[PDB]
């Protein structure tokens, strides 16, 4: 249902609906594609509401729970990128290359990164 | 009975384009208050 | 002295019998070591029923049967014994751990998954739970320590460093003495502002538990190998130092004659890059224990820069003699191999000597550099990546994919790689320079100034200064700071009256655009002057040269 009324865009019963199944599901489900994946769309939802902070933690958690995901590094470093944090968010897209070979939109990221870094001067 | 993956989305290639043409609008202004 | 080195003889004969007993062969082999260099006390908690397990758990072990220890020890309630299942089970599915990509290059062959490690993390979070006593007040043994060690690593295998840190340091004040939980703190830092944090946290937050430890040894201060964890952490990466010195003095009067004290201590020497007198020490050890093979690929590496080779193959003979399949041995044959120019070669001996270990020292790097001169460029890059990922704590590691980007024609990659690099160790004037000279590509002249600027200020030496000066004037060309140009080339000219007038090729471009700007200025005499400083170089040069002092002639 959460992904229903987000993929309408409405950005905010899906974010109702989708805390209230975590909240139910927060004593059992530890792993197995159950509490990744709804976190994992929580904070997706919450890029998308543009609360950048609130993500930065739930994707962080859901990255130590499991390590070996591309789009989880993706997405960690485009929250970095919406930020200014590339020194902490180009590692994660190198990293996320090296698991999963193409992810084009990865290396189109991680390019600007490139230009960012070129432009930047920090001491 | 057995349950598939459920349904995850992840980021587009459309908003993620309009967030490297955002980044590139903050960083072309910025030099022209530079210069 | 007095009594504190009678206190630790006593406690140390414990820390090498007990980490023996439960199967930490690397933790007991220092300290059993200690004993010699340092100038039966038994007990456990264990029953008449569940003893014999341990019997016919810790002799399985050392037959190397790994995985029937898992089976036989399903149910045990002992607060230590499920240690040794568990690390057994850990074991187990490390042998056959192995990453696609970095085992295509670690056998060339080129032809469930973690989820184990995962249930084993678990399994220890359940029991600690559930366990009788937590690690809080007196309470705990030294048993208990173990199990928060085989926690941390396990949890640095998922990338969790920031909780590794902690289990660790938990783990360390049930019990101390214990070396192979310090080697593991050691590659959580992987930063330089964090460790004076953490040895601020040392200092004031953590304490030791005294109930299992003696006399003299709950303090910080008296302890003796938390000079051990200062040396170590000052040696990997420099940074600021804190009573380095001071420390380092007191533990080497305690310690006679013992050899990782003075491989340490030479070791410093070759990080300082004084390899005339890093040999001579390094000499010293050989003779006392010829039989001590670990740090020997350090002695090979420096014996590779002095290409003393007639030393060097008998050092390859001696060392190969006595065992022929340790890491270190082959490491030593493999570089052995790049004197003769055989890196062709030398990739096979690396490449047995990584099997070996698989979490070396800066083996990963040497097995890169023989790539660069076979021109693959592309398993070097590769290979290079590999050492980022174990120990990302290495210099040549991110100076080696830096390098080998700048032959890339995409350059973009390589600035990335040397700021990493440059923060590792700022000290280099090689990669200040290296990094300016890339960062050129960028066309922000201004942070390679600042960047350049540095360069020249580590590079000590002015007479190698000569050439990037000349670079410094390029980059002011592109802005309009043609007067900025003349002046630093002005000084690269003044640095050949300090260097007997070498007068090279640098300075040769240097001493025929001042007189061209002159003549541009008006200042005839003045370029003329010049116009026969350049007495040496190309013919092309010299023709021009001879021009402008045909045309200052004219005007005069």
């Amino acid at each position: 249902m959460g992904v229903m009324y987000f993929k309408k865009n409405e950005f905010v019963k899906a974010k109702k609906y989708l805390k209230k199944a975590l909240e139910v599901v927060k004593d059992l489900d530890p792993s197995s594609r159950t509490t990744i994946s709804i976190q994992l769309n929580l904070g997706h939802t919450y890029r998308k509401l543009n609360e950048n902070e609130i993500a930065i933690k739930c994707f962080r958690c859901v990255l130590e729970k499991n390590d070996k995901n591309s789009e989880i590094h993706c997405s960690l470093g485009y929250l970095y990128l919406k930020t200014k944090k590339l020194q902490k968010a180009i590692d994660h897209l190198h990293k996320s290359l090296y698991l999963k070979p193409n992810n084009s939109s990865a290396t189109a990221l991680l390019k600007n990164a490139l230009e960012l870094n070129v432009t930047l001067s920090l001491d | 009975m057995i349950r598939r993956a459920p349904t995850t989305l992840q980021l587009s290639h459309d908003d993620v384009t309009s967030l490297i043409d955002d980044l590139n609008e903050q960083k072309l202004k910025q030099q022209l208050n530079i210069e | 002295q007095d009594k504190i080195i009678h206190d630790i003889r006593i406690q140390l004969r414990k820390a090498a019998t007990e980490l023996s007993r439960w199967k930490l062969y690397g933790s007991s082999k220092w300290a059993a070591e200690a004993l010699a260099g340092l100038a039966p006390q038994n007990g456990f908690g264990l029953s008449e029923t569940e003893y014999d397990l341990y019997l016919l758990g810790s002799t399985l072990f050392d037959a190397k049967e790994f995985d029937r220890c898992v089976f036989f020890l399903k149910d045990v309630t002992n607060p230590y014994l499920k240690f040794l299942k568990l690390y057994s089970k850990f074991l187990s599915w490390d042998k056959k751990s192995q990453e696609s990509m970095e085992n295509i290059l670690t056998t060339g062959k080129f032809t469930e998954s973690q989820s184990n490690i995962s249930s084993i993390l678990k399994e220890i979070n359940t029991f600690l739970e559930s366990y009788e006593i937590k690690i809080d007040d007196d309470e705990a043994d030294l048993g208990l320590a173990l199990l928060y060690y085989l926690r941390g690593v396990i949890l640095k295998q998922e990338k969790n460093i920031s909780k590794a840190m902690s289990s660790f340091l938990k783990s360390l004040s049930c019990y101390s003495f214990n070396w192979s939980c310090w080697l593991e703190l050691m590659d959580c830092l992987q930063k330089v502002d964090d460790a004076l944090l953490l040895n601020n946290y040392l200092y004031q937050n953590f304490q030791f538990k005294f109930s299992e430890n003696l006399g003299s040894q709950r303090t910080i201060e008296f302890n003796i190998m938390i000079k051990f964890f200062k040396l170590k952490v000052f040696e990997e990466l420099n940074g600021q130092l804190e009573d380095y010195f001071e420390d380092l003095e007191f533990l080497l009067q305690v310690f006679p004659n013992f050899t990782f004290l003075k491989a340490y201590n030479a070791t410093i020497s070759y990080n300082n890059l004084d390899y005339v007198t890093a040999e001579s020490r390094f000499d010293d050890i050989v003779k006392q224990d010829p039989y001590r093979l670990n740090d020997l690929e350090t002695y090979s590496n420096i014996l590779y820069v002095m290409q003393k080779n007639s030393k060097l193959a008998y050092l390859a003979q001696f060392v190969s003699q006595i065992d022929r399949f340790r890491p270190e041995t082959c490491c030593i044959i493999a570089n052995y191999y790049s004197a003769r120019q055989e890196h062709e070669k030398s990739i096979m001996y690396f490449r047995r000597a990584l099997t070996l270990d698989k979490k070396t020292t800066n083996a990963w790097t040497l097995m890169g550099h023989e790539f660069v001169e076979l021109s693959n460029s592309h398993a070097a890059i590769e290979c290079y990546r590999r050492a980022v990922d174990i120990c990302p704590r290495d210099f040549k590691a991110w100076f080696g994919l830096g390098q080998a980007y700048a032959l890339l024609d995409m350059h973009l990659y390589s600035l990335y790689y040397f700021q990493k690099a440059c923060t590792l160790k700022p000290w280099d004037r090689r990669i200040w320079q290296v990094l300016g000279e890339c960062y050129s590509k960028t066309g922000n002249k201004v942070e390679a100034i600042k960047c350049y600027k540095r360069s020249i200020k580590a590079s000590q030496t002015v007479d190698q200064n000569t050439s990037i000066y000349y670079r410094l004037a390029q980059l002011y060309e592109e802005l309009e700071d043609l007067q900025e140009c003349k002046k630093f080339m002005m000084k690269c000219v003044d640095v050949e009256e300090l260097l007997e007038g070498i007068v090279t090729d640098e300075t040769v471009k240097a001493r025929l655009w001042l007189a061209i700007f002159e003549i541009k200025a008006g200042n005839y005499q003045l370029a003329y002057d010049y116009a026969m400083g350049v007495s040496s170089g190309t013919s092309q040069e010299i023709e021009e040269a001879r021009m402008l002092a045909r045309e200052c002639r004219r005007h005069m």
